[PDB]
RNA sequence: ACCUCUGCUUCUGCU
RNA sequence: AGUAGUAACAAGAGG
């Protein structure tokens, strides 16, 4: 390296490298290019964390009730604006779910609200609610030696 | 009508609305679980690109080492590591000839640096592979561990405090028959074999890169240990010193300075061109830059750059490339397995991959393991080729620039020529010539020359157009740089340092963006409003007259009801927002100073408060931020230290581990350092120098402080005697 | 300049505050904030979180809105990607059975009836509850908490277009842009062709884009956006008469295309790119 | 008990074997490492982590002593602290309610030192409170990236001088061996030492703030106007993409900044005036209308002692007495007799570096005075013929010698540069050759001194000598260097003619405008010319954009005038600034070319092209001169770098963008106006369309003369294109 | 059962 | 189940 002196080194190896090693330019004309191809499969489905356009609100105007600012109080006040309840039925199944459990979570929820007292509401860990929240679904963790 | 935002581009040039193509209002991608798959991927690909080279078994580690240098020339456009020593040398010689005296100067500066650098320079890294534990640790902790284990095994030249002496210890440590370390079962002494130790010394730990934008799929990064880091540091310093004097280098200049340099290069180029020449620019990127760089080539570069220099320095700088030629990669955390039938899950280690049954793995991973098996050595993978991500950014830059440097008319004497700018693997190449055929030939000459030195232009990532517009590392040029405000969107929020630091950072971000990224005044005003709301919610410091309920409401309400001049309350104390465009550069405490009840002000700014955790001048009013793109940056901010300058609690997970003992060691160390500073306050500003023990210095200082205090009358004669007495008792107690 | 900025800001604050995208922002900020704090403080509790926003009519009155409820699962969230499971339960008048592919993960219940009267008589409408298991993480909750930054992405671009015209005209074009209410930017497509909108519309469209980027953040979106940007840039170079060339256009198309996998937002963005390309082709 | 509590603590620690082991076996040096020993990691996502922790009851870590200093529970029953130790320390976990408690009800200290310690911060607010706002204007302006100062009120110290000073001020007894040479250092120390006595703010913050204050800091920023630090500080407020908010910060200017701005203003005025029909009248007009930060330029010129060629031309015009000198290296240089002339040439340094450099060639004599030293100098072309030098100290005589050796421009100093010295910054920006050399040889002259030589001195004793040592020596000296000891400061009445030539009462030529530096600098302070002769928007880039924007916006009127009355168009006053961007030697030919081409467009009907007209129009504005030169471009000097504007089609400087339908000048839109035959590219020829090998080989441009009326060719016209031209059968007179 | 600890800490690199 | 997406979470560790 210390005595190195260049003398056509690059030129020589450029002359020994196949023409297949190149960066040929292709003229780019957006008039002759194709549209992107989209994947195929089942139709895409909603994955927001909350409803968007299909949402419906229960509203109270100029709220004044005791606890204005406390979420669950505001929530009770909003609920109170709806008279037209009826026995919940399932009308569109979660095909991979235990649809029964969802019905029961709602019924549990509504009841627990109507009965609630205080500012926060924590629900009982029923079997239907556990299921819906993946309670115990983590596999039990073991040493490899013991399950190999 | 269906709304389509992309249709704006029918009227507005893409660069002028580029901001909209950056979706940086959402969470960036993260890996979950192991990176071992990504590590195997890079190991495999790196060998694949060099596969037609020569295999050898390393005499010291037993590692299988692939050498593609001076290998067969590329035969197609696939990424190649077949770099040719003589071609690299020609390029570096070309760089020497274009810049007489540059190598000599950069060497001279590097030598001075080697003489002056303190061992503690290595504390400046982030997470570092710690061979004494076979786990990552903070850089300073990793340094201390190496120093301690070295001295217990008889290496202590580093006691000099000089980095170069620590470097000597490192090389000398490889002669040891069996390096002793201690593991925690209580405490057990473990003896590494000479081979074990060397393998750990040559290790880069690996993990996956999180929070990287713009990519579907993840990749692996690496962290070297302390044996490597001191040597790499000096190679990269030398390379930096060179890059600073190359008109074609994009490093280490940052944002505005980088843009100024690029604009100058275009201006230069155009002045040097004739009016009859065409000019095209490649917006350029390279395929798998790091995997196709080669330590053997870096060794050549270092020897050639340092030609004529003292042999000790040449050999010292050659260490980093040699170590990289002999490196191994830890394979990461392994994999997890699951049994549907038995609802269970388990962790296997990377080390298990040497000999685990292959039935557990998907086909892809089984193939990876099969390929990697012949490389595995005491739990690691041999990786002679490649450099791994970002290890020699500057030296690799020197290689790319050397190709740019070739494009001078008086060297080529062709119907074309080129110049440009390069930063790592990113480049803008400007090619000039009389006809389009000249441009094509020039582009082919540049591309093929790059191939001869293991630089592989990414065909699918690069494009070409007539000079006037181009992109360079997310800077868009349309006859001059335009703004890209969206790059910065993630920095608009609450930084999470503390209440004082965050107010200052938040207002500064707005201001900086008004100056640099065309953040208009109305949006800047709205940015102030949005920041203040987020700060108030984050820190639960809603204005004192509001009726939100938090754990802080009652105490802030009292402060409010009791305050006379409410306009003087800091926002974090439930006060109003004072900020508008005109005062963004004024620290809140200054801005409100004249409006503060004197008692609040005297409390807020009480220097005796227990909240502010001062440490070091050099790290005062410094935050770390992670930009959307690129490395972590230190951020200076302007703020008065108050009770709002507090420190959040530390992680406690280590309490549940065998490493909990470390917490105790830290506490002891800190206690010793704190008391030291009660005797040497200047040590918080600059680092104190000396071979004297901490205790001896404190004793000498107490005595002579007590004597001056006596004469000057700050202290009684009784007090004074007790001080000298306490000193004598300490003197004595120090003899068991 | 502060006075100038506030006048333009009032234009902006209007357009954006009344935009439906801003409703989603507030839902997202409220939900993620509540879920993060609950996740941290109540790790063992199945805690209930009402989905609330508060707004004012243009007619000036405050209103509190309830959309439904979230039930939080346990939440020993350690790594930043660690998941909290939760149930969402959300009111709607939309019958899902008309578009079931939109609702694969949901169990929709019928829970009541809602009145509508007029004159000759009235009509009762069923009230549905859209129920589903879902999940999120500390990283996703943090970003959701910050969704107000979407306002800046839109308004900065809008303000840059106002400023660009203002420089050439040598005066503040804010009022002309907001009031001359002439259709001066292509922002959509009808069956007849390309439709133009005012700067107000551009603001809301760019805001919606930004908000959707945040709701539907993905690696697919990241890769799609970065790779498709190169193709946008190549088109622009052609339209600027700068004689652009590629080295492996096929490989560039494959790099874009592999990022379009299953995400509805990325699928639509890909479709938009195609529409843009066709419209540009037609104009040449 | 000053010292009492800390020694007792130390006693207790040494009673523990572990702590004693550490304190006896850790060098002061090694403390630097163990100080950072930790299991704690630098948070990698602090934003997320804070949002998480702020939900928790006890997220804050506070000193153990909090437990003694505040209640455990507050009035509302909030727990404020707990006894849980934070991992890795003796700090304890506390509530944010503890911070509020402290701020409402904790101990009240006095804050007298706060303003002084945080002066750098408070000064910001002072400047703003006393600032004045003018109007906002809307326009496009190029904001060019340069390095600018960012901290008003620094004391221009290096980091090592600052450290030294701060060590003396804050930690005097830990200073070590060496102490402060500089007197600047010493008076700062005393001032600061006096300001900060009895100060109880943490010394960490005091050192931090002193370091921020005392050291000059810079940054690269896009900046259109005043570059002074007090203006940089409010760049977000005064500059936008399309606007300027006129503003004056409260407080005094620096004398340095004013002097610097005065020179820039005066040069700008001189350069603008030289291109007017009556330079002196135009210069006086501008002098009388111009202000620097609302101060009339006339008053500054009367009261300001700056000696500079353009400044002095302005002083002469105004009847102000001048000291016929300039500044260099802090020394003032009066030319007694002789003269020389500016010529650039290539120059290899001993650094090993090529460099264009303006070098003065000719015989000259200089009286030189500084505040501590003085000399007589005789000069040739890079010739130090002789330097007779005096002053207070040896030191001060030395420092002037260095300066004069460098000022000579001698080869021996050229080829005595050693180590790192470059003539372009990191950003590729050309730097001042002579100031670079001066700063170098003031760092270290040892090579220079040894490379110079010596000389044997006579017995006319009194003509003393100085040795390559720096030593006082009787028989030997350096080469041309001697030592010895009314009216050097004295200001003279001069006269000035219509073309700005300045002469004494005796009528000898003292200053000519061609001796004024061509460097386009950026003013530290705002200049308002308030003049019909100057664009309202300052700067060279702005001359370009303003001129083209103005043509376009007035295009309807200007077009009719191009058709009906060209000569009145060409002579319009709005084109004069633009003339200053054209090299002096090219103005006439560029004009002749342009007028000819424009006449051709008229003669050859159907070949009107408004863009071509707009583009070339400003080049019409000089008495024409016909020639044989075809131009493929015109050169413009912008910031001392030539840009070339292509005659045919678009260039980096000037291009029409079809897609936007705008003209773009230096990257800025300046708005829009809204057959194959090209009449206004070549003098005498027409372009018909694309090349045709029918009519033979492709000729250069500079090979077209050898054709004849009606005869054609193929031409490499520029930017890679080949075209079919025809020599015209009749040509146009203009 | 139940008890205890942990919520970035066996995994976040480089100029 | 659900989140997600090239490998994880769906509590871990210890008693
Ligand atoms: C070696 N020099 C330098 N010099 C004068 O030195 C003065 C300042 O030095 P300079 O390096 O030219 O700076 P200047 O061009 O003013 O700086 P700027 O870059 O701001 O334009 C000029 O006015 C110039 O005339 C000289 N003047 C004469 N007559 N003869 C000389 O030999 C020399
Ligand atoms: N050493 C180092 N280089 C980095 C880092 N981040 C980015 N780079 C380099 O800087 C380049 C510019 O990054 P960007 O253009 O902002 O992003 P990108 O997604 O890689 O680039 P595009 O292809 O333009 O979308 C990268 O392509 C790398 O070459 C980093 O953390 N360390
Ligand atoms: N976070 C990052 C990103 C990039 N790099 C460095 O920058 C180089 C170029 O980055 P990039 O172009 O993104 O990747 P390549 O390795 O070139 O691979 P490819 O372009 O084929 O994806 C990398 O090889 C590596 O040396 C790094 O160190 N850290
Ligand atoms: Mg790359
Ligand atoms: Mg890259």
């Amino acid at each position: 390296v210390s005595s190195f002196k260049a003398n056509g080194n690059i030129e020589a190896k450029l002359g020994a490298m196949s023409e297949k090693v190149n960066a040929q330019i292709e003229s780019f004309d957006p008039r002759t290019i194709r549209e992107l191809e989209l994947p195929e499969g089942k139709f895409c489905t909603q994955r927001s964390k909350f409803l968007l356009m299909d949402a419906m609100k229960l509203s109270v105007l100029n709220p004044a009730h005791e606890g204005e600012g406390i979420p669950m109080k505001d929530a009770k006040a909003c609920l109170d604006t709806f008279w037209g309840w009826k026995k919940a039925t399932i009308i569109k199944k979660h095909e991979k779910g235990v649809n029964t459990n969802y019905l029961m979570i709602w019924e549990q929820l509504l009841e627990s609200i109507k009965e609630m007292e205080g500012k926060f509401l924590n629900l009982k860990k029923t079997n239907h609610l556990k299921w819906g929240l993946g309670e115990g679904q983590a596999p039990e963790k073991m040493d490899f030696e013991d399950c190999k | 009508m269906d709304v389509n935002p992309m249709l704006i581009f029918l009227k507005v040039p893409v660069q002028n609305a580029i901001s909209t193509t950056f979706p940086y209002t959402g969470d960036p991608p993260y890996s979950h679980g192991t990176g071992t798959g990504y590590t195997m991927d890079t190991v495999i690909r790196t060998h694949d690109y060099s596969s037609r080279g020569i295999w050898k078994t390393n005499s010291e580690t037993g590692a299988q080492q692939l050498n593609p240098i001076d290998g067969p020339l590329p035969e197609d456009n696939e990424p190649s590591g077949y770099a040719q020593t003589d071609c690299v040398l020609e390029l570096i010689e070309g760089l020497d000839r274009s810049h007489p005296g540059l190598f000599e100067t950069a060497c001279q500066e590097t030598i001075d640096a080697i003489q002056q650098t303190r061992v503690d320079k290595l504390t400046q890294g982030r997470q570092t592979y710690d061979w004494t534990l076979n786990r990552n640790q903070p850089a300073a902790t990793a340094l201390a561990n190496t120093i301690e284990v070295f001295r217990k095994n008889g290496y202590k030249l580093n006691e000099s405090g000089r980095l170069i002496d620590f470097l000597k210890d490192v090389l000398l440590s490889f002669e040891n028959d069996s390096m002793e370390v201690t593991t925690h079962f209580g405490k057990k002494r473990v003896k590494l074999t000479k081979k074990n130790y060397l393998i750990r010394a040559l290790t880069l730990n690996t993990m996956t890169k999180d929070a990287e934008r713009g990519k579907l799929k993840r990749r692996a990064i690496a962290t070297p240990g302390m044996q490597i880091r001191g040597f790499v540091y000096f190679v990269e310093l030398l390379a930096r010193n060179i890059c600073e004097r190359l008109e074609q280098s994009g490093l280490p200049v940052g944002g505005n300075e980088k843009k100024a340099k690029l604009a100058n290069v275009i201006k230069k180029m155009m002045a040097k061109s004739t009016d009859e020449e065409l000019s095209y620019t490649i917006t350029g990127d390279n395929t798998k830059w790091n995997e196709n760089q080669n330590p053997r080539i870096f060794l050549a570069m270092v020897l050639r750059i340092t030609a004529g220099q003292p042999e000790w320095f040449r050999d010292l700088l050659a260490v980093a490339p040699i170590m990289f030629s002999n490196k191994v990669a830890r394979l990461g955390r392994g994999y997890m397995f699951e049994s549907k039938s038995m609802h269970l899950r388990t962790q296997i280690s990377a080390e298990n991959l040497s000999d685990i049954n292959l039935r557990y793995f998907n086909e892809d991973t089984k193939k990876k393991i099969e390929k990697i098996r012949h490389l595995m050595v005491e739990g690691t993978a041999s990786l002679s080729p490649g450099m791994m991500m970002g290890m020699f950014n500057m030296l690799s830059t020197v290689l790319g620039v050397s190709v740019l440097n070739l494009g001078q008319r008086e060297i080529l004497k062709r119907t074309y020529w080129w110049d440009g700018l390069q930063s790592s693997d990113d480049f803008a190449l400007i090619i000039n010539g009389h006809f389009k055929e000249d441009i094509q030939q020039g582009v082919n000459h540049f591309y093929r020359t790059c191939k001869l030195v293991g630089i592989n232009m990414s065909q699918k990532k690069s494009y070409i157009n007539k000079t006037g517009t181009f992109e360079f590392t997310s800077f868009f040029y349309r006859y001059g740089f335009v703004a890209n405000f969206s790059m910065e969107l993630p920095s608009f929020g609450v930084a999470g340092n503390n209440e004082s630091a965050d107010m200052s950072i938040g207002t500064t971000v707005i201001k900086t963006n008004m100056i640099n990224n065309d953040l208009g005044p109305a949006t800047a005003q709205m940015a102030i409003q949005l920041f203040i709301k987020d700060y108030r919610y984050t820190y639960r410091c809603h204005r004192g007259d509001t009726n939100l309920e938090t754990r802080r409401t009652k105490s802030i309400k009292r402060l409010w009801t009791e305050t006379i001049s409410k306009a003087g309350l800091l926002v974090a104390d439930g006060g109003p927002n004072p900020y508008n465009l005109r005062n963004l550069h004024i620290p809140e405490v200054c801005l409100k100073w004249s409006l503060m009840d004197p008692d609040y002000r005297g409390r807020l700014c009480n220097p005796n408060n227990p909240f502010v955790h001062h440490m070091e001048v050099e790290s005062t009013n410094l935050a770390v931020v992670m930009p959307a793109h690129g490395p972590a940056k230190s951020l200076e901010y302007d703020a008065v230290a108050t009770t709002h300058s507090w420190t959040p609690k530390r992680n406690r997970s280590i309490l549940n581990t065998n490493q909990r003992g470390i917490l105790e060691d830290e506490r002891i160390y800190q206690k010793c350092c704190q008391v030291f500073e009660k005797f040497f306050p200047s040590s918080t500003y600059r680092r104190p120098i000396g071979m004297a023990s901490m205790l001896d210095a404190m004793l000498s200082r107490a005595r002579i402080d007590a004597r001056i205090d006596l004469e000057s009358g700050r202290i009684s004669s009784q007090d004074f005697s007790e001080i000298t007495n306490t000193c004598k008792a300490i003197e004595a107690l120090k003899r068991q | 300049i502060e006075h100038i900025a506030s006048r333009r800001r009032n234009f902006f604050t209007a357009e954006v505050s009344q935009c439906r995208a801003s409703e989603y922002i507030m839902k997202a900020v409220y939900i993620n904030t509540a879920l993060l704090n609950s996740s941290c403080t109540a790790m063992e509790e199945y805690q209930v979180i009402p989905i609330i926003t508060k707004c004012r009519d243009t007619s000036g009155q405050r209103r509190t809105n309830l959309y439904g409820f979230i039930i939080k699962g346990r939440s020993h969230l350690r790594n930043d990607t660690d998941v909290v499971n939760f149930i969402s339960l959300e009111f709607s008048l939309t019958d899902p059975r008309n578009e079931i592919h939109k609702w694969e993960k949901y169990c929709v219940l019928e829970i009541g009836d809602m009145e509508i009267r007029t004159s000759i008589s009235t009509i009762m409408k069923p009230v549905y509850l859209y129920v589903r298991t879902n999940g999120t993480s500390k990283i996703k909750m943090k970003w959701g908490m910050e969704m107000r930054r979407c306002l800046l992405q839109s308004l900065q671009q809008v303000e840059s277009m106002i400023e660009a015209e203002s420089a050439v005209k040598e005066k503040d074009m804010t009022e002309p842009f907001f009031r001359n209410r002439e259709n001066d930017w292509p922002i959509g497509e009808s069956p007849q062709g390309i439709e133009k909108g005012t700067i107000g519309k551009v603001c809301r469209v760019l805001l919606a884009k930004s908000v959707f980027n945040s709701i539907y953040a993905s690696a697919q979106l990241e890769g799609f956006s970065a790779e498709s940007r190169k193709l946008l840039l190549l088109i622009q170079a052609f339209r600027d008469n700068l004689d652009p060339g590629t080295f492996d256009l096929k490989g560039l198309y494959e790099a874009i295309e592999e990022c379009i996998i299953n995400d509805p937002w990325v699928l639509l963005n890909a479709s938009w790119f195609n529409s843009f390309l066709k419209a540009v082709q037609l104009s040449m | 008990g000053s010292g009492m509590e800390r020694i007792k603590e130390l006693m207790e620690m040494v009673k523990n074997s572990r702590m004693r082991e550490i304190l006896t076996t850790t060098s002061v040096d090694h403390m630097a490492v163990i100080k950072k020993y930790t299991s704690g990691r630098q948070e990698k996502n602090p934003a997320l982590r804070m949002k998480w922790m702020m939900a928790m009851k006890y997220p804050i870590s506070a000193s153990s002593r909090i437990r003694e200093m505040i209640p455990e529970k507050d009035e509302d029953g909030n727990t404020l602290w707990t006894n849980t130790k934070d991992a890795g320390s003796n700090r304890v976990l506390v509530s944010p309610n503890a911070v509020t408690w402290w701020n409402r009800a904790g101990p009240v200290s006095d804050v007298v030192h706060y303003p002084r310690v945080y002066k750098m911060y408070f000064d910001r607010l002072e400047r703003l409170t006393h600032g004045t706002f003018g109007p906002v204007k809307f326009y496009n302006q190029v904001k060019v990236r340069k390095r600018v100062d960012i901290n008003p009120g620094h004391k221009d110290l290096t980091s090592r001088e600052a450290q030294e000073v701060i060590m003396e001020v804050v930690f005097p007894n830990e200073v070590g061996a060496r102490t402060l040479s500089s007197d600047a250092q010493l008076t700062i120390t005393k001032e600061k030492k006096e300001e900060l006595k009895n100060c109880k703010i943490s010394p960490i913050m005091v050192a931090y703030m002193l370091e921020r204050e005392l050291v000059r800091r810079t940054r690269f920023l896009p900046i259109a106007g005043a570059t002074s630090s007090t203006y940089v500080e409010v760049l977000h407020l005064t500059q936008g993409t399309c606007w300027e908010q006129q503003y004056t910060p409260g407080g005094e200017a620096e004398n340095d900044d004013l002097d610097q701005t005065l020179i820039i203003a005066s040069r700008n005025i001189v350069r603008r005036s030289i291109v007017a029909i009556d330079p002196l009248a135009s210069l006086l007009s501008m002098c009388h209308t111009t202000s620097i930060s609302s101060e009339p330029l006339v008053e500054i010129l009367r009261s300001n002692p700056t000696d500079e060629q353009a400044v002095n031309i302005c002083k002469a015009a105004l009847g102000i007495r001048i000291n016929n000198s300039f500044s260099f290296g802090g020394y003032n240089f009066k030319r007694v007799k002789g003269s020389s002339q500016r010529t650039e040439k290539a120059v290899l340094t001993g650094n090993l570096q090529t460099l264009t450099m303006t070098i003065f060639e000719g015989y000259e004599e200089f009286n030189v005075s500084g505040k501590r030293a003085s000399a007589v100098l005789k000069k040739g072309a890079q010739r130090l013929i002789q330097a007779i030098i005096g002053g207070r100290t040896l030191e001060d005589i030395l420092n002037l010698m260095i300066t004069l050796m460098v000022f000579s421009q001698e080869e021996k100093m050229l080829k005595a540069v050693r180590g790192d010295l470059n003539f372009v910054n990191r950003a590729n920006q050309r730097l001042n050759p002579m100031y670079q050399l001066l700063r170098h040889f003031q760092k270290d002259s040892s090579t220079l001194l040894k490379n110079w030589g010596t000389e044997e001195i006579d017995p006319i004793m009194g003509i003393a000598g100085i040795m390559p040592d720096g030593t006082i020596n009787k028989t030997q000296t350096l080469m041309g260097v001697r030592l010895s000891q009314y009216s050097f400061n004295e200001r003279i009445r001069v006269n000035i003619d219509k073309y700005l030539r300045v002469r004494n009462e005796k009528g000898e030529l003292l200053i000519s405008p061609e001796e004024v530096s061509e460097a386009q600098g950026q003013e530290k302070l705002p200049i308002n010319y308030n003049s019909s002769l100057m664009w309202e928007v300052n700067g060279p880039e702005s001359i370009l954009t303003n001129t083209y924007h103005w043509i376009i916006k007035n295009w309807e009127l200007l077009k009719t005038q191009w058709m009906t009355d060209p000569t009145v168009l060409y002579n319009r006053i709005e084109f004069e600034p633009f003339q200053t961007l054209i090299p002096k030697g090219n103005r006439a030919i560029y004009s002749g070319f342009t007028r000819t081409l424009f006449q051709q467009m008229r003669d050859v009907e159907g070949t009107f092209d408004s863009i071509q007209i707009i583009k070339l129009l400003p080049f019409s504005a000089h008495p024409p001169s016909l020639g044989r030169t075809q131009f493929s471009s015109f050169t413009l000097n912008i910031r001392g770098a030539p840009l070339r504007l292509l005659i045919r089609g678009n260039s980096q400087v000037f291009n029409y963008n079809q897609m936007e339908n705008v003209i773009i000048v230096l990257g800025k839109s300046v708005g829009s106006p809204e057959s194959s035959i090209e009449s206004a590219v070549l003098r005498g020829f027409l372009i018909l369309g694309k090349a045709n090998s029918k009519y033979g080989p492709v000729l250069t441009i500079g090979e077209l003369d050898k054709l004849g009326r009606g005869e054609k060719a193929n031409v490499l016209i520029g930017q890679g294109d080949t075209v079919l031209v025809m020599k015209r059968k009749r040509d146009s007179s203009i």
